């Protein structure tokens, strides 16, 4: 009824209904799948595109926020760049004051916040993806999700999109805390081809690694070569 | 005046245990019971050839007295209590619901909405039966008026066959009413038992106070 | 139809929004003021203990100022709003003036900010009626009452709350220059008028004095007990 | 249904009509009557005021902008204080930074332009108030009438409010005398078809008529109740 | 037959087909609700009085203040929304003070009332000021005063047109009040006639019996400033009655 | 018909229904329970999330430290939350600038629910949908607990539960709380037997609790979130101690 | 022309006067004097045996016409005191409608509350009207059952229940009778009550004429 | 007029008496006699065969009188009064909201709008009353109908069933209708009793006096 | 109590299998089956005077009850094909709408797009029970009103407008059954489409449980 239309709206039973709607399109937004190794995290994604005309080099699901930050979304992909880019912002901004560079658990704080902004004022629609943020800061590695809500949530693994439920169920059967990311980056692209719906291939598929080297895409040979297990 | 208050306090209770109890046992006894009935051989029939009934009729080129379709008339006594029961259970529910309305307020609405949703289907369900019950009692007096025209008009074979029509439809009818009888009495239960929070309290719990 | 915004005038001219903030206050808990010759009390009732729950936080009656004391009833959250706007002004027309702020100034002062909330749409109006007791530099004793909509008046004695019609009447009936005529008296006269709306004893009343120069006092629950007790004895 | 549409000056009706500027238009005819005609050498507004009851005094419906030009409203007084305020300020304006009388058209294009922005912006309902506006300028007499709607129009004479059209009518036969016509005839043609435009019950008196006269050497002159009565006396009795 | 969709009403700035802007007519309803208000100008000076609709005995019947000073030259009787009204009459406190300053002189009935009148008239969001009341006013003042020209009642409505009355009644029973008014009033009447006259018709119109206390009346004579009878004075005009 | 949106309309009855609306939010908020002893006060909070693939990067979920002398734990939207704490940090460390000293405590929760009542009067923004109890030590008036409404209403409480199932604990609390006799020990163990009724799950999980206490030693406060051993200890007492009750039954 | 006006008006005037003295005069009269017919023991009959009339038909027997079998005279007489009040009320509701149809305004935009206190008066009124005429139509109902359930059992003697029938319907009759004297007691009522509690707005719809904003 | 005011003021004071008296000791004291009813064994049949009634229609290879079911008059006989009884008090508690309705007005509709949805469930009831007052009636007709269709025709033997049928329908019914009238009354109590304050007083006594 | 959710829960485990074997295996063969009677030749005859059945009433003439007047043959035979067709999809629509209705979910203020879906199919569902109710009746008027015409031309041998009335009755039966099949036929695909196009939200109307924003 009346409460649906509305952001500033609580609906009787308290729940405001534009953001339940939002997580709704990171549902169905293409699968993506985390797994916090303790040498590394691995981010992976899917990149199916619709025709072999697409350039795959042109864009990139998984992108570095900094050295050691890197994210991956799923969602409304128009959105994933505005928060990519207030987040490659908001990181620089920490080190001209700090001269360190940004926690990672301090840069999903940040997005989070500029992602509750988006939610409060009724002219504006709250952001329609969710990231998944991965990072190695003290030696530590770090996987954070942040929902359109503006809540984060630290996850050893997860998966979000299409069939996330039934991935976050594999990966709970396959997560062991001791895995290390070699072994790690094989178990994401089993979570993926869960739910992939296609034979996956070097280009189907994004995956990225952060480890004490800092976020670095995986080259699609290098995935090739993943894959070919 | 609370004199007789004890009196109003006495039904209110009384109506909250039995609604309790009819929720709890009689609603899941009657569904197996029900289907059981569905399981015996008297409901199920292939050949409706087998349910006709011969009528003595004379043909022609003083009937003696032309007796019912007894099948049809074993499966109505089954079946004619049932009906009635669903309806006083219906009512039961009802009325329970009805107590449960709180005190008409502007705001926190919802609940009291989800009383009148479950309300009206309650409502819906008692319309059906009650039609049940009208197409039971036509059944006599039109299969009646049926063989008093065969009676009186000999010649025509048609009047002849609607006797045997109208009891085919009937037993089709007492089928059906029993299939919907059971899936009446679950969907009374799946619509109470799933929104029973809100049914029993609708406003909710007590809240902080603005004020 | 006419109800939904505080802009619109319902076809014979009446702002409902306005008037059903008026409601909101008849909910809250009921204050009494009554103006003796030498001391004006304010009464609140005190809703519940709740046992497990720390009564100081509490306060329906407090002071603007020195000369100055403010009772509530309504939205609670409110009150402590306009509360703390009556304060910052004392201290600023003391700052401008150098004169301490007259009972009259305070209420007209916060008449004015409720009336600036009813004005416009995109602002609620404050859901608090209060009564402001006070003394003015002549020492004459001084009440005022304001309501949601920014009316102010003086009132010899007063109920705001919930039983405020109730104990308007008994204070009609009570009230008298004679009653006035001993401190002990008045404050009497308000405990005995909240008795009457009050479901419980003294153990509900919340009661404040404030003298010709001294400072408010909220009497001490004991005190209390004393008042109850004369007044339930004469009986 | 079509109750669509109306709602705001922003919404296009699906035949090309904006419904609420239009509503604003009726709002002249809801105004009293008030003619005005011009001669070679002389502009005349005359109205017809009205009054809320016998104690009250009559409602002004002539105000004087400048020594040059002056406006008669019909339709919501109120909408016609605010416009004439902006009139009068920029009418100061060209005084103080030109030294020169606005020229009358001039002004009118002024209050054109203030009046359409309502109209185009959701918020300001568009002004309701029918302005007739006189003034004599270098160029020479003028007569000019400004709409609720922004659109203004130069008139060789016009009545805008309730009952106006009988005015136009009887102006548009009388109009080939009036460019040769002196001061006194020209107001005494004015005053007639506003006559017209009275119930047939209520007459002319000094209290309901205020004649205001511009010309080349008149500056503009609002002759009120007792002033009226030079033009009111010579003129004869109701066709 | 009824056709009673309405529809236009709500919402100040929309014009209804018939061009009416029916907020603006409900507020000079709501005056109505008011208690009923009569100004009489005579040459001696012009009279006001008001009806207290005092409710509770409690209340101090001198707080209720429905005729008030502008200066000394203009005094205000207002009848409406009591809030409202304290905004209108503040501003023409200022004004009158600002002429003062900027003119040394005293502003006349008229131009204060134009001056409360523009306020009056921003109320259909004419200005870009976040500061101004969207809804009209709620308030009709009748302001009486003697100025160059002599005693003077103008009339002020929420519309925020203002007209000379020579003699007005604003509120409740203003329909009847005025027509009882358009019988007595004759121009060359003194104020000791209008004084009584105008009480008889209050005491009409209101539904209480006439006491000191439900009425408040003040006059402006020439030589004298704004006086409001004093309830030893009212008695004595009451008891004529 | 509706006079429940926009959050400015009272209804006929004056009530606002949108903060109503809100405050049935913290009912779905995992249960926080503040109890004060006269040694220290503690705030214990159902970590709802109990995901197996979830990690405790963070020092609590739910009990965050506003100052050194005063903490909160939140119910209700998370995010919201996340914004009323930063700003309660900014709050407090604004007075120690100002004044040199520590915030009072009941300042910093009058301060916060000033915000909150705004939210509820200007039209645009939702109520915000969190009610936090703050435990702090101040000079002035020792230990002591508040609880804050999404209304802006605050009340300084003894013990409170705030979050699903609060009524059943505050009556198990009105009955357990010994008023003057409370020690740390006492009520952690009063927490752990309250948590356990209220909470679903039959065994807490002592991975399902976290457990922070603030108490004053050496002239400085401590805010010390009781770590997993220390609750498991605390679980098992509990555990024992009603078995032994029910066996002597 | 102002003679067609005219002669509305005094049509409108007469209802006008006749409206405002019923109100004051007819209808609290008939209020008393309906409460009393309810008070009388004719319609307070304890029990409905005493009701029961005599139906003189032969049963049948193992070993001609009926003789005329007369109406329930105890219900008849009830039936002649009722039959003038319905009536009554029927024309004097008659009179209100017409006196408020009359007073609607000319169609405006706006302003348009005035005519809707008119219409919810209207409503009732026309619900009066339709439950007060329906009372006209069961008097007619109960002589046509009766006399049906009559003929039915002279002509089969045998059927007792056609017997039952007669002396239910005469039952039904009184007991409907005690209603539909309350019913109408309790219009006249509401009439009075709708009518004087909104006279004002129903009286003058759209107050005085604004004062000129124009 | 003075004197029409008194006459008018005697029943304004006598329907609120009446109507407080209803609620207050009538409602309770009918719901708990119609509960005794209800628990009363005639009320409660397991065999409904006990129930069929002789038919002395002499079966074909001279009717004597046939008589009505007593076990259903007697029924009847103690559920008429009830039902009228019913319909009396729904139009004094119609009646008494009515007189409640205050002057109409643009603003404060809601209490007014208490007052209306109540009216609603009364005004059902009061349908749902007419009902069984009507079904009554057609139970002796319809018998009476079926019995003489029944001699007509002996050769029928269906005819002769409709009456049996006939005669149990209006047992289950009527034990319906005892229930329902029993509810009815509680659910007004219910409605009544929560909402007395805003029926009482829709608009509320507030005066902020701010015009 | 747990033990009566379990029994439901068992009614519906079996619903849920009836139903959706219902729509994978009878739903498509039943629609290939009726297809197969509306080509069959017995339903698509060419001259519906080969239709016609003979009344043999003696026809009147200037100077005893009919011979036994029997029901057109072709028209029973093929009432006896559609009467167990019409039941089954009555029962399978029942079937259906049982589903549905226990798949509703517990009423909650959002997410009640899946509601919707789930509505709309009801509404589908409900106008095919009400057509298809009426096939159903349409079976028995054809009976009676044969029969009565028959009665009515043998008691007035002279009128030729009734002997015509029974034959044109014939005639219109056997158009109807046509329709009816034709009506069967489509009333299974259109459940099937129905129902298969939107089966996720009817199974699953809420969807699975989101992440916590508390």
């Amino acid at each position: 009824r009346g409460y649906s239309f509305s952001l500033t709206t609580f609906s009787p039973s308290g729940k405001l209904v534009q953001i339940e709607y939002a997580l709704a399109a990171v549902a169905g937004g293409a699968p993506s799948v985390g797994i916090k190794a303790a040498n590394g995290v691995v981010l992976a994604t899917e990149k199916k595109q619709k025709s072999i005309l697409y350039d795959e080099r042109s864009v990139h699901k998984v992108e570095p926020i900094t050295k050691h930050i890197g994210l991956v979304y799923s969602g409304m992909g128009p959105d994933y760049r505005v928060l990519v880019h207030r987040a490659r912002k908001l990181a620089q901004q920490y080190y001209l004051v700090y001269q360190e560079p940004i926690p990672t658990a301090q840069l999903v704080q940040r997005v989070a916040s500029v992602m509750q902004e988006y939610t409060q004022s009724g002219g504006v629609r709250p952001f329609g993806v969710s990231l998944l943020i991965c990072g190695w800061n003290e030696g530590r590695p770090y996987l954070f999700q942040s929902d359109p809500s503006g809540a984060y949530f630290a996850w050893k693994a997860t998966a979000m999109g299409k069939n996330y439920v039934n991935g976050k169920t594999f990966l709970e059967k396959r997560y062991n805390e001791d895995l290390e990311l070699e072994d790690a980056i094989h178990t994401a692209i089993l979570t993926l081809k869960e739910s992939f719906e296609g034979q996956m291939t070097e280009d189907n598929i994004e995956v990225g690694i952060c480890n004490e080297a800092g976020f670095r895409r995986l080259t699609p040979t290098e995935v090739k070569d993943y894959l070919a297990a | 005046q609370p004199e007789a208050q004890a009196k109003v306090d006495v039904f209110r209770e009384d109506l909250c245990t039995k609604t309790e109890n009819l929720l709890g046992s009689y609603f899941p006894k009657k569904i197996s019971e029900l289907d059981a009935f569905l399981k015996e051989p008297a409901l199920n029939e292939a050949n409706l050839s087998n349910l006709k009934a011969p009528l003595d009729i004379p043909v022609p080129d003083p009937c003696g007295p032309v007796n019912c379709n007894e099948k049809i008339v074993v499966l109505l006594q089954r079946l004619k209590p049932e009906i009635k029961d669903v309806i006083e259970q219906l009512n039961l529910v009802t009325t329970w619901l009805q107590l449960q309305i709180p005190r008409i307020e502007d705001g926190n609405n919802f609940g009291v909405a989800v009383q009148e949703k479950v309300f009206e289907l309650m409502t819906s369900l008692h319309t059906k039966l009650e039609g049940f019950h009208t197409q039971i009692s036509k059944y006599f007096s039109e299969r009646g008026d049926a063989v008093t025209k065969a009676a009186k008009q000999p010649h025509v074979g048609d009047y002849r066959q609607l006797v045997h029509e109208l009891d085919e439809a009937e037993y089709r009818d007492i089928r059906l009413m029993v299939m919907e009888i059971r899936n009446a009495y679950a969907v009374l239960y799946d619509i109470i038992l799933k929104n029973f929070e809100k049914l029993k309290k609708p406003r909710g719990e007590t809240k902080g106070m603005i004020y | 139809s006419y109800d939904r915004a505080i802009t619109v005038f319902s076809p014979d001219g009446h702002l409902f929004q306005v008037e059903y903030a008026q409601e909101a206050v008849k909910k809250g808990s009921t204050a009494v003021g009554v103006r003796g010759r030498d001391i004006v009390v304010l009464g609140v009732e005190k809703k519940s203990v709740a046992k497990l729950q720390d009564e100081r936080t509490v306060r329906k009656i407090c002071a603007l100022d020195d000369n100055v004391c403010m009772a509530f009833a309504g939205l609670t959250a409110d009150a402590r709003i306009v509360i703390n706007r009556a304060r910052v002004e004392c201290q600023s027309h003391r700052l401008t003036v150098e004169d301490p702020v007259t009972v009259e100034y305070i209420t007209r002062y916060i008449a004015s900010l409720k009336q600036r909330y009813t004005q416009s749409n995109g602002r609620r109006p404050f859901g608090i009626s209060a009564l402001i007791v006070g003394f003015d530099f002549d020492g004459t004793p001084r009440l005022y009452q304001t309501d949601p909509s920014g009316t102010y008046h003086a009132w010899k004695a007063n109920a705001i709350g919930r039983g405020a019609k109730s104990v308007r009447e008994f204070l009609e009936k009570n009230y008298t220059d004679e009653a006035i005529e001993t401190d002990d008296l008045t404050i009497k006269l308000v405990i005995k008028a909240l008795l009457e709306v009050v479901q419980s004893g003294g153990k509900n009343i919340e009661l404040a004095v404030m003298r010709r120069d001294q400072s408010l006092k909220i009497l001490n629950p004991e005190e209390i007990e004393k008042y109850v007790a004369e007044i339930e004895k004469e009986k | 249904f079509r109750n669509q549409y109306d709602n705001d000056v922003t919404v296009w009706s699906p035949q090309g009509r904006i419904h609420q500027i239009e509503y604003a238009m009726e709002a002249v005819k809801q105004g009293s009557a008030t003619v005005g005609l011009k001669s070679k050498t002389h502009a005349v507004l005359v109205a017809l005021k009205r009054a809320q009851s016998e104690l009250a005094a009559h409602q002004k419906k002539i105000l004087h902008v400048d020594n040059h030009i002056g406006i008669s409203i019909a339709g919501l007084t109120a909408d016609a204080r605010l416009l004439c305020n902006f009139m009068r300020q920029e009418c100061l304006d060209s005084r103080f930074v030109f030294d020169r009388p606005l020229p009358v058209s001039r002004l009118v294009s002024l209050i054109g332009s203030k009046t359409q922005i309502p109209t185009q912006r959701y918020g300001r309902r568009p002004y309701g108030v029918g302005l007739l506006i006189a003034g004599y300028d270098d160029m020479g007499p003028h007569i000019f009438q400004t709409c609720p709607s922004a659109n203004y129009f130069d008139c060789r004479a016009m009545s805008i409010g309730a009952r106006s059209q009988s005015a136009r009518t009887y102006l548009e036969r009388h109009m080939s005398e009036f460019m040769e016509c002196n001061l006194n005839e020209l107001v005494k043609h004015g005053l007639r078809a506003l006559r017209e435009t009275l119930p047939a019950e209520q007459d002319l008196t000094t209290k309901n008529v205020s004649i205001g006269i511009v010309g080349k050497d008149l500056e503009f002159t609002i002759y009120d109740d007792d002033d009226v009565s030079p033009f009111l006396e010579g003129l004869e009795e109701r066709p | 037959m009824f056709l009673t969709r309405s529809e236009y009403d709500r919402g100040v700035n929309t014009f209804s087909p018939e061009g009416r802007l029916f907020q603006v007519e409900y507020a000079i309803e709501a005056i109505k609700l008011g208690s009923t208000a009569i100004g009489i100008q005579t040459s001696e000076g012009v009279c006001l009085a008001v009806e207290k609709r005092i409710t509770s005995p409690l209340m101090e019947p001198s707080s209720i203040e429905k005729i008030v000073e502008i200066d000394a030259h203009i005094g205000c009787a207002m009848s409406g929304l009591i809030a409202d009204a304290k905004t209108l009459i503040d501003k023409a406190r200022v004004e009158t003070q600002n002429h003062w300053f900027t003119y040394n002189e005293t502003m006349t009935v008229e131009s204060v009332t134009q001056a409360v009148s523009n306020l009056a008239l921003q109320f259909g969001e004419e200005d870009a000021d976040p500061g101004a009341m969207s809804r009209p006013f709620g308030v009709a003042l009748l302001f009486g005063g003697v100025d160059e020209k002599g005693p003077q009642l103008f009339h002020m409505d929420p519309s925020g047109t203002f007209v000379q009355c020579d003699a007005r009644a604003i509120g409740s029973a203003s329909e009847g009040a005025q027509s009882s008014l358009q019988e007595v009033y004759h121009k060359s009447m003194t104020l000791k006639e209008a004084i009584k006259s105008s009480l008889i018709i209050l005491k009409q119109v209101m539904e209480e019996k006439l006491n000191a206390t439900n009425i408040e009346l003040a006059t402006v004579q020439p030589g004298q400033n704004f006086h409001m009878f004093t309830k030893e004075e009212l008695e004595e005009v009451i008891k004529d009655i | 018909r509706r006079y429940d949106s926009r959050t400015t309309i009272f209804s006929p009855e004056g009530r606002l229904y949108q903060v109503e609306y809100a405050m049935e939010a913290i009912g779905h908020a995992g249960t926080c329970l503040g109890i004060l002893a006269n040694d220290g006060v503690l705030l214990a909070a159902e970590r709802r999330n109990i995901h197996k693939l979830l990690d405790e990067v963070f020092f609590s979920e739910k009990i965050y430290k506003l100052n050194e002398d005063m903490a909160c734990s939140v119910a209700g939207i998370t995010s919201d939350a996340n914004v009323l704490t930063n700003e309660l940090r900014l709050i407090a460390q604004r007075y120690l600038l100002q004044y040199q000293e520590p915030i009072p405590c009941e300042q910093l929760v009058t301060a916060l629910c000033d915000i909150k009542q705004a939210y509820t009067q200007f039209g645009g923004k939702r109520p915000f949908g969190v009610s936090l109890l703050y435990i702090g030590w101040d000079k002035h008036y020792g230990f002591q607990l508040y609880q804050s409404d999404p209304s802006g209403n605050y009340g300084g409480w003894k013990a409170t539960c705030i979050g699903n199932n609060s009524a059943a604990a505050v009556s198990m609390l009105k009955q357990d709380y010994k008023e003057g006799e409370m020690t740390l020990k006492s009520a952690l163990a009063l927490a752990i037997k309250v948590l356990n009724k209220t909470m679903d799950v039959s065994k807490l999980s002592a991975e399902k609790v976290e457990i922070a206490t603030l108490t004053r030693e050496n002239g400085k406060t401590v805010i010390r979130v009781l770590k997993q051993k220390e609750v498991e200890q605390l679980i098992k007492k509990h555990e024992e101690e009603e078995a032994k009750a029910e066996r002597e039954k | 022309s102002g003679e067609a006006r005219k002669q509305v008006e005094v049509f409108r005037q007469n209802l006008f006067q006749e409206a405002e003295e019923f109100l004051y005069r007819f209808l609290p009269q008939k209020i008393i004097y309906l409460n009393q017919l309810l008070q009388e023991d004719s319609l307070n009959v304890a029990d409905l045996t005493s009701l029961r009339a005599p139906l003189d038909i032969p049963i049948p027997d193992p070993p001609h016409k009926c003789g005329f079998l007369p109406g329930n005279e105890k219900v008849l007489s009830l039936l002649a005191l009722v039959k003038p009040e319905v009536w009554t009320l029927k024309e004097k509701c008659i009179l209100v409608i017409t006196w408020i149809q009359h007073l609607i305004p000319k169609i405006e935009d706006g302003n348009d509350f005035g005519v809707a206190i008119q219409e919810k008066v209207l409503e009732r009124v026309n619900a009066v009207k339709t439950k007060v005429e329906a009372f006209q139509t069961t008097i007619s109902k109960y002589f046509s059952e009766r006399g049906d359930a009559v003929a039915k059992a002279s002509k089969e003697t045998h059927v007792m229940d056609y017997r039952a029938l007669v002396h239910e319907r005469d039952e039904a009759a009184y007991g409907e009778l005690r209603a539909m004297v309350l019913d109408l007691r309790a219009f006249y009522a509401e009439l009075y009550h709708i009518i004087s509690s909104n006279l004002e707005k129903i009286v003058n719809p759209k107050g005085e004429e604004k004062p000129s904003m124009y």
